[PDB]
Protein backbone atom coordinates (compact mmCIF):
# COMPACT_ATOMS: atom_id res chain seq x y z
CA UNK A 1 0.00 0.00 0.00
CA UNK A 2 2.90 2.29 0.69
CA UNK A 3 5.43 0.63 -1.08
CA UNK A 4 6.17 2.71 -4.00
CA UNK A 5 5.95 6.19 -1.68
CA UNK A 6 9.24 7.83 -0.63
CA UNK A 7 8.65 7.84 2.89
CA UNK A 8 5.99 5.56 4.53
CA UNK A 9 6.30 7.01 7.60
CA UNK A 10 5.52 10.62 5.90
CA UNK A 11 3.07 9.42 3.83
CA UNK A 12 1.08 6.80 6.91
CA UNK A 13 -1.08 9.62 9.00
CA UNK A 14 -2.87 10.70 5.65
CA UNK A 15 -3.18 7.36 4.46
CA UNK A 16 -4.42 5.61 7.63
CA UNK A 17 -7.38 8.50 7.53
CA UNK A 18 -8.08 7.56 3.42
CA UNK A 19 -7.53 3.58 4.23
CA UNK A 20 -10.18 3.38 7.39
CA UNK A 21 -12.55 5.65 5.54
CA UNK A 22 -11.80 3.36 2.67
CA UNK A 23 -12.73 0.40 4.78
CA UNK A 24 -15.84 1.72 6.34
CA UNK A 25 -17.45 2.21 3.17
CA UNK A 26 -16.46 -1.54 1.93
CA UNK A 27 -18.00 -2.40 4.82
CA UNK A 28 -21.25 -0.33 4.18
CA UNK A 29 -21.54 -1.80 1.31
CA UNK A 30 -21.65 -5.65 2.17
CA UNK A 31 -23.79 -4.81 5.13
CA UNK A 32 -26.41 -2.91 2.82
CA UNK A 33 -26.81 -0.09 4.51
CA UNK A 34 -29.04 3.10 4.53
CA UNK A 35 -28.34 4.70 1.07
CA UNK A 36 -28.07 8.12 3.26
CA UNK A 37 -25.54 6.31 5.67
CA UNK A 38 -23.68 5.63 2.21
CA UNK A 39 -23.84 8.84 0.50
CA UNK A 40 -22.08 10.26 3.86
CA UNK A 41 -18.94 7.11 3.89
CA UNK A 42 -18.65 8.20 0.50
CA UNK A 43 -18.24 11.89 0.84
CA UNK A 44 -15.81 11.34 3.96
CA UNK A 45 -13.76 8.84 1.44
CA UNK A 46 -13.71 11.44 -1.06
CA UNK A 47 -12.40 13.79 1.53
CA UNK A 48 -9.60 11.26 3.30
CA UNK A 49 -8.55 10.74 -0.42
CA UNK A 50 -8.29 14.25 -1.83
CA UNK A 51 -6.40 14.85 1.68
CA UNK A 52 -3.56 12.17 1.08
CA UNK A 53 -3.12 12.97 -2.44
CA UNK A 54 -2.45 16.82 -1.22
CA UNK A 55 0.02 15.73 1.96
CA UNK A 56 1.46 13.41 -1.25
CA UNK A 57 2.12 16.56 -3.59
CA UNK A 58 3.78 18.74 -0.51
CA UNK A 59 6.21 15.80 0.71
CA UNK A 60 7.04 15.48 -3.55
CA UNK A 61 7.32 19.76 -3.17
CA UNK A 62 9.70 19.82 0.05
CA UNK A 63 11.82 16.55 -1.38
CA UNK A 64 12.51 18.40 -4.44
CA UNK A 65 13.19 21.56 -2.69
CA UNK A 66 15.81 20.07 -0.46
CA UNK A 67 17.14 17.80 -3.35
CA UNK A 68 18.23 21.22 -5.49
CA UNK A 69 19.22 22.85 -2.23
CA UNK A 70 21.85 20.17 -1.28
CA UNK A 71 22.56 20.41 -5.26
CA UNK A 72 23.28 23.89 -4.81
CA UNK A 73 25.43 24.10 -1.58
CA UNK A 74 27.51 21.27 -2.94
CA UNK A 75 29.25 23.93 -4.49
CA UNK A 76 31.39 25.12 -1.22
CA UNK A 77 34.96 31.16 4.02
CA UNK A 78 36.96 34.53 2.29
CA UNK A 79 39.30 36.46 4.01
CA UNK A 80 37.09 38.84 3.19
CA UNK A 81 34.07 37.31 4.70
CA UNK A 82 35.78 37.09 8.40
CA UNK A 83 37.10 40.65 7.45
CA UNK A 84 33.33 41.63 6.98
CA UNK A 85 32.42 40.47 9.98
CA UNK A 86 35.82 41.96 12.15
CA UNK A 87 34.73 45.22 10.20
CA UNK A 88 30.63 45.29 11.78
CA UNK A 89 31.52 43.98 15.11
CA UNK A 90 34.40 46.80 15.93
CA UNK A 91 31.75 49.46 14.40
CA UNK A 92 28.92 47.78 16.40
CA UNK A 93 31.12 47.79 19.66
CA UNK A 94 32.72 51.31 19.43
CA UNK A 95 28.56 52.29 18.67
CA UNK A 96 27.11 50.74 21.58
CA UNK A 97 29.34 53.15 23.53
CA UNK A 98 29.37 51.81 26.68
CA UNK A 99 32.32 52.26 29.20
CA UNK A 100 32.44 48.60 30.01
CA UNK A 101 33.13 47.98 26.33
CA UNK A 102 35.30 50.49 26.03
CA UNK A 103 36.99 49.35 28.57
CA UNK A 104 37.63 46.18 27.10
CA UNK A 105 38.62 46.76 24.36
CA UNK A 106 41.50 49.73 25.43
CA UNK A 107 42.70 46.73 27.45
CA UNK A 108 42.98 44.28 24.57
CA UNK A 109 44.68 47.38 22.42
CA UNK A 110 47.46 47.98 25.53
CA UNK A 111 47.81 43.94 25.64
CA UNK A 112 45.21 43.22 28.75
CA UNK A 113 43.45 40.49 27.64
CA UNK A 114 42.72 36.69 28.16
CA UNK A 115 45.05 33.90 27.57
CA UNK A 116 42.55 31.61 28.55
CA UNK A 117 38.72 31.64 29.66
CA UNK A 118 37.97 28.24 31.44
CA UNK A 119 34.31 27.43 32.02
CA UNK A 120 32.26 25.35 33.86
CA UNK A 121 34.05 24.20 37.47
CA UNK A 122 30.55 25.92 38.62
CA UNK A 123 33.21 29.04 38.41
CA UNK A 124 34.51 30.30 35.73
CA UNK A 125 38.48 30.73 35.30
CA UNK A 126 40.47 33.14 33.40
CA UNK A 127 44.43 33.48 32.80
CA UNK A 128 44.57 37.37 32.48
CA UNK A 129 47.79 39.00 30.92
CA UNK A 130 49.22 42.22 31.94
CA UNK A 131 51.77 43.01 30.53
CA UNK A 132 53.36 46.21 32.55
CA UNK A 133 53.43 47.41 36.22
CA UNK A 134 50.75 50.39 35.43
CA UNK A 135 48.11 48.46 33.53
CA UNK A 136 48.32 45.40 36.45
CA UNK A 137 47.67 48.14 39.21
CA UNK A 138 44.44 49.00 37.21
CA UNK A 139 43.23 45.53 37.17
CA UNK A 140 44.27 44.04 40.46
CA UNK A 141 42.42 45.23 43.82
CA UNK A 142 44.68 43.33 46.21
CA UNK A 143 43.86 39.66 46.34
CA UNK A 144 41.54 40.34 43.18
CA UNK A 145 41.01 41.23 39.40
CA UNK A 146 38.75 43.98 37.84
CA UNK A 147 37.84 42.37 34.25
CA UNK A 148 34.79 41.66 31.95
CA UNK A 149 32.77 43.52 34.09
CA UNK A 150 33.21 41.29 37.17
CA UNK A 151 35.29 40.56 40.30
CA UNK A 152 38.00 37.47 39.98
CA UNK A 153 39.62 36.21 43.52
CA UNK A 154 43.97 35.51 42.58
CA UNK A 155 44.43 31.82 42.49
CA UNK A 156 48.35 31.72 41.18
CA UNK A 157 50.85 34.99 39.37
CA UNK A 158 53.24 33.47 36.92
CA UNK A 159 56.22 35.19 34.63
CA UNK A 160 56.30 34.94 31.05
CA UNK A 161 59.10 31.95 31.99
CA UNK A 162 55.95 30.33 33.81
CA UNK A 163 58.04 30.76 37.24
CA UNK A 164 55.62 31.63 40.51
CA UNK A 165 55.73 35.53 41.38
CA UNK A 166 54.61 37.14 44.47
CA UNK A 167 52.22 39.92 43.92
CA UNK A 168 53.74 41.42 46.96
CA UNK A 169 57.10 41.41 45.00
CA UNK A 170 56.54 42.97 42.21
CA UNK A 171 57.05 46.85 42.74
CA UNK A 172 58.24 49.86 40.90
CA UNK A 173 61.89 49.11 41.95
CA UNK A 174 61.58 45.49 40.39
CA UNK A 175 60.23 46.16 36.93
CA UNK A 176 63.29 45.72 34.51
CA UNK A 177 64.08 42.34 36.85
CA UNK A 178 60.57 41.20 35.96
CA UNK A 179 59.64 38.56 32.76
CA UNK A 180 56.56 40.67 31.17
CA UNK A 181 54.33 40.22 30.66
CA UNK A 182 52.06 38.37 34.05
CA UNK A 183 50.16 35.46 33.84
CA UNK A 184 46.87 36.26 36.59
CA UNK A 185 45.20 33.06 37.35
CA UNK A 186 42.20 33.86 39.07
CA UNK A 187 38.50 32.06 39.72
CA UNK A 188 34.89 34.11 39.17
CA UNK A 189 33.72 35.25 42.88
CA UNK A 190 30.73 33.07 42.14
CA UNK B 1 19.48 50.01 28.18
CA UNK B 2 17.52 50.99 24.68
CA UNK B 3 20.40 49.07 23.22
CA UNK B 4 19.04 45.66 23.76
CA UNK B 5 18.89 44.55 20.28
CA UNK B 6 22.10 46.84 19.36
CA UNK B 7 23.94 44.13 22.41
CA UNK B 8 21.87 40.99 20.62
CA UNK B 9 22.98 41.69 16.75
CA UNK B 10 26.37 42.05 18.04
CA UNK B 11 26.25 38.62 19.89
CA UNK B 12 24.94 37.11 16.91
CA UNK B 13 28.44 38.32 14.68
CA UNK B 14 29.95 37.27 17.59
CA UNK B 15 29.06 33.75 18.09
CA UNK B 16 29.59 33.63 13.77
CA UNK B 17 32.82 34.59 14.02
CA UNK B 18 33.63 32.45 16.43
CA UNK B 19 32.58 29.51 14.47
CA UNK B 20 34.62 30.65 11.53
CA UNK B 21 37.51 30.51 14.27
CA UNK B 22 37.10 26.46 14.63
CA UNK B 23 36.26 26.54 18.76
CA UNK B 24 33.98 23.31 18.06
CA UNK B 25 37.26 21.15 17.87
CA UNK B 26 36.33 21.60 21.69
CA UNK B 27 33.43 20.77 23.06
CA UNK B 28 33.37 22.70 26.05
CA UNK B 29 34.75 26.19 24.85
CA UNK B 30 31.89 25.76 22.14
CA UNK B 31 29.07 24.48 24.40
CA UNK B 32 30.24 27.38 26.99
CA UNK B 33 30.40 30.02 23.63
CA UNK B 34 26.91 28.82 22.14
CA UNK B 35 25.43 28.62 25.77
CA UNK B 36 26.09 32.46 26.11
CA UNK B 37 24.79 33.59 22.75
CA UNK B 38 21.77 31.59 23.36
CA UNK B 39 21.15 33.05 26.95
CA UNK B 40 21.61 36.66 25.71
CA UNK B 41 19.00 36.09 22.78
CA UNK B 42 16.39 34.84 25.27
CA UNK B 43 17.38 37.65 27.75
CA UNK B 44 15.28 40.71 28.18
CA UNK B 45 17.28 42.29 31.56
CA UNK B 46 20.02 44.76 29.84
CA UNK B 47 22.44 44.29 32.46
CA UNK B 48 22.51 40.81 32.38
CA UNK B 49 23.02 40.46 28.58
CA UNK B 50 26.37 43.21 29.29
CA UNK B 51 27.57 40.44 31.48
CA UNK B 52 27.24 37.81 29.44
CA UNK B 53 28.12 39.59 26.15
CA UNK B 54 31.25 41.00 28.26
CA UNK B 55 32.33 37.31 28.49
CA UNK B 56 31.62 36.48 24.65
CA UNK B 57 34.05 39.53 23.97
CA UNK B 58 36.76 38.36 26.62
CA UNK B 59 36.51 34.38 25.29
CA UNK B 60 36.67 35.94 21.48
CA UNK B 61 39.75 38.41 22.83
CA UNK B 62 41.47 35.58 24.05
CA UNK B 63 41.30 33.69 20.54
CA UNK B 64 43.19 36.15 18.90
CA UNK B 65 47.36 36.47 18.61
CA UNK B 66 48.14 39.70 21.54
CA UNK B 67 49.76 41.27 18.16
CA UNK B 68 47.09 41.03 15.24
CA UNK B 69 44.44 41.84 17.82
CA UNK B 70 45.82 45.45 18.37
CA UNK B 71 45.73 45.85 14.66
CA UNK B 72 42.35 44.64 14.44
CA UNK B 73 41.18 47.26 17.18
CA UNK B 74 43.14 49.96 15.21
CA UNK B 75 41.77 49.54 12.36
CA UNK B 76 37.66 48.32 12.56
CA UNK B 77 37.68 49.92 16.23
CA UNK B 78 39.24 53.13 16.53
CA UNK B 79 38.95 54.18 12.67
CA UNK B 80 35.77 52.68 12.00
CA UNK B 81 34.09 53.53 8.58
CA UNK B 82 30.84 53.13 10.32
CA UNK C 1 -0.15 26.58 1.53
CA UNK C 2 4.04 26.67 2.04
CA UNK C 3 5.32 29.97 0.49
CA UNK C 4 9.22 29.28 -1.27
CA UNK C 5 12.32 31.42 -0.54
CA UNK C 6 13.17 33.84 -3.03
CA UNK C 7 17.07 32.62 -2.91
CA UNK C 8 16.82 29.34 -0.93
CA UNK C 9 19.57 29.52 2.04
CA UNK C 10 20.28 25.28 2.41
CA UNK C 11 20.77 25.74 6.13
CA UNK C 12 17.38 27.50 6.81
CA UNK C 13 15.75 24.61 5.00
CA UNK C 14 17.81 22.22 7.59
CA UNK C 15 16.39 23.66 10.71
CA UNK C 16 13.10 23.74 9.10
CA UNK C 17 13.30 19.82 8.12
CA UNK C 18 14.90 19.26 11.89
CA UNK C 19 12.41 21.27 13.46
CA UNK C 20 9.52 20.47 11.68
CA UNK C 21 8.13 23.98 10.57
CA UNK C 22 6.35 21.90 7.64
CA UNK C 23 3.58 21.61 10.10
CA UNK C 24 3.06 24.75 11.02
CA UNK C 25 2.11 27.28 8.05
CA UNK C 26 1.97 30.04 10.07
CA UNK C 27 5.44 29.42 11.56
CA UNK C 28 6.62 28.53 8.03
CA UNK C 29 5.40 31.58 6.32
CA UNK C 30 7.01 33.91 9.22
CA UNK C 31 10.78 31.87 8.53
CA UNK C 32 10.19 32.26 5.11
CA UNK C 33 9.07 35.89 5.50
CA UNK C 34 11.71 36.77 7.27
CA UNK C 35 14.22 35.43 4.95
CA UNK C 36 12.58 37.32 1.79
CA UNK C 37 12.94 40.87 4.22
CA UNK C 38 16.51 40.21 4.32
CA UNK C 39 17.12 39.57 0.63
CA UNK C 40 15.13 43.13 -0.33
CA UNK C 41 17.05 44.99 3.10
CA UNK C 42 18.64 47.84 2.48
CA UNK C 43 20.60 48.12 5.79
CA UNK C 44 22.85 45.78 7.41
CA UNK C 45 21.37 46.81 11.17
CA UNK C 46 17.77 45.84 9.36
CA UNK C 47 19.28 42.43 8.20
CA UNK C 48 20.73 41.27 11.82
CA UNK C 49 17.10 42.50 13.42
CA UNK C 50 15.50 39.77 10.79
CA UNK C 51 18.64 37.51 11.53
CA UNK C 52 17.62 37.53 15.38
CA UNK C 53 14.17 37.14 14.92
CA UNK C 54 15.14 33.55 13.20
CA UNK C 55 17.43 32.97 15.94
CA UNK C 56 14.41 33.85 18.68
CA UNK C 57 12.02 31.40 16.57
CA UNK C 58 14.58 28.38 16.67
CA UNK C 59 15.44 29.03 20.15
CA UNK C 60 11.70 28.92 21.17
CA UNK C 61 11.35 25.33 20.08
CA UNK C 62 15.39 24.15 21.26
CA UNK C 63 16.84 26.59 23.81
CA UNK C 64 19.98 24.98 23.46
CA UNK C 65 19.89 25.10 19.40
CA UNK C 66 23.47 25.46 17.91
CA UNK C 67 22.70 28.00 15.26
CA UNK C 68 26.05 29.36 13.79
CA UNK C 69 26.06 27.90 10.29
CA UNK C 70 22.42 29.73 10.26
CA UNK C 71 24.68 33.08 10.99
CA UNK C 72 27.47 31.63 8.67
CA UNK C 73 25.19 31.17 5.52
CA UNK C 74 23.79 34.73 5.31
CA UNK C 75 27.43 36.01 5.83
CA UNK C 76 28.05 34.35 3.04
CA UNK C 77 25.25 34.63 0.62
CA UNK C 78 23.71 38.31 1.77
CA UNK C 79 26.02 41.25 -0.04
CA UNK C 80 24.37 44.00 2.40
CA UNK C 81 26.46 41.52 4.96
CA UNK C 82 29.69 41.89 2.82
Amino acid sequence: PLGSVASAYAALPSWIAYEKARADLEEAKKNDVSPQLLKQLTKACNIAKSEFEREASVQKKLDKMAEQAAASMYKERKSKIVSAMHSLLFGMLKKLDMSSVNTIIEQARNGVLPLSIIPAASATRLIVVTPNLEVLSKVRQENNVHYAGAIWSIVEVKDANGAQVHLKEVTAANELNITWPLSITCERTT
Amino acid sequence: GSKLTEMKCTNVVLLGLLSKMHVESNSKEWNYCVGLHNEINLCDDPDAVLEKLLALIAFFLSKHNTCDLSDLIESYFENTTI
